[PDB]
């Protein structure tokens, strides 16, 4: 076997558990329609948002 | 402008368990003794 | 496409800029000022669940 040598695991100490995630947002409604992500990799910052 | 909105929770408190049972009241009523034996036979 | 086409050949440049010390100073209403207010930011928090 592969084991899981390339997954994660945290084993569950009650069935069916859950996962939380945190998301940085701007433009002021961090849970709006359009909200840009702060720290997306992909995508870049707003390089003008505190300033000009 | 984040709020209370916009947390998301992972479980509530249970606070207390309640279990919903007759109150027994019989030990006060029935005079009782252990049988020993698969019949009883009382003397009057 | 047509963006990057115009960025690639020089029509377009990349920038970004600070603010001038006499907007940014007064912003939000000071010294009598108005119609001025900071841009925001926040998080949002939202998660996943596992069935077994």
């Amino acid at each position: 076997l592969i084991a899981f040598d390339i997954c994660g695991v945290q084993p569950m100490n009650s069935p069916t558990g859950q996962v939380f995630a945190l998301r940085a947002v701007y433009g002021k409604d961090p849970v709006a329609a359009g909200a840009k992500e702060a720290f997306h990799p992909m995508y870049g910052p707003d390089a003008m948002f505190s300033g000009q | 402008s984040t709020t209370t909105n916009s947390n998301s929770i992972g479980r509530p408190n249970l606070v207390a368990l309640t279990r919903a049972t007759t109150k027994l009241i019989y030990s006060d009523i029935v005079a009782t003794q252990r049988t020993n034996q698969p019949v009883a036979a009382f003397y009057g | 496409a047509e963006i990057k086409k115009q960025m690639e050949a020089g029509a377009l440049v990349e920038i970004a800029e600070g603010m001038a010390t006499s907007i940014a100073e007064l912003q939000e209403g000071f010294n009598g000022s108005t119609d001025n207010p900071w841009n925001e930011m926040g998080f949002r928090i939202d998660k996943q669940v596992i069935e077994a």
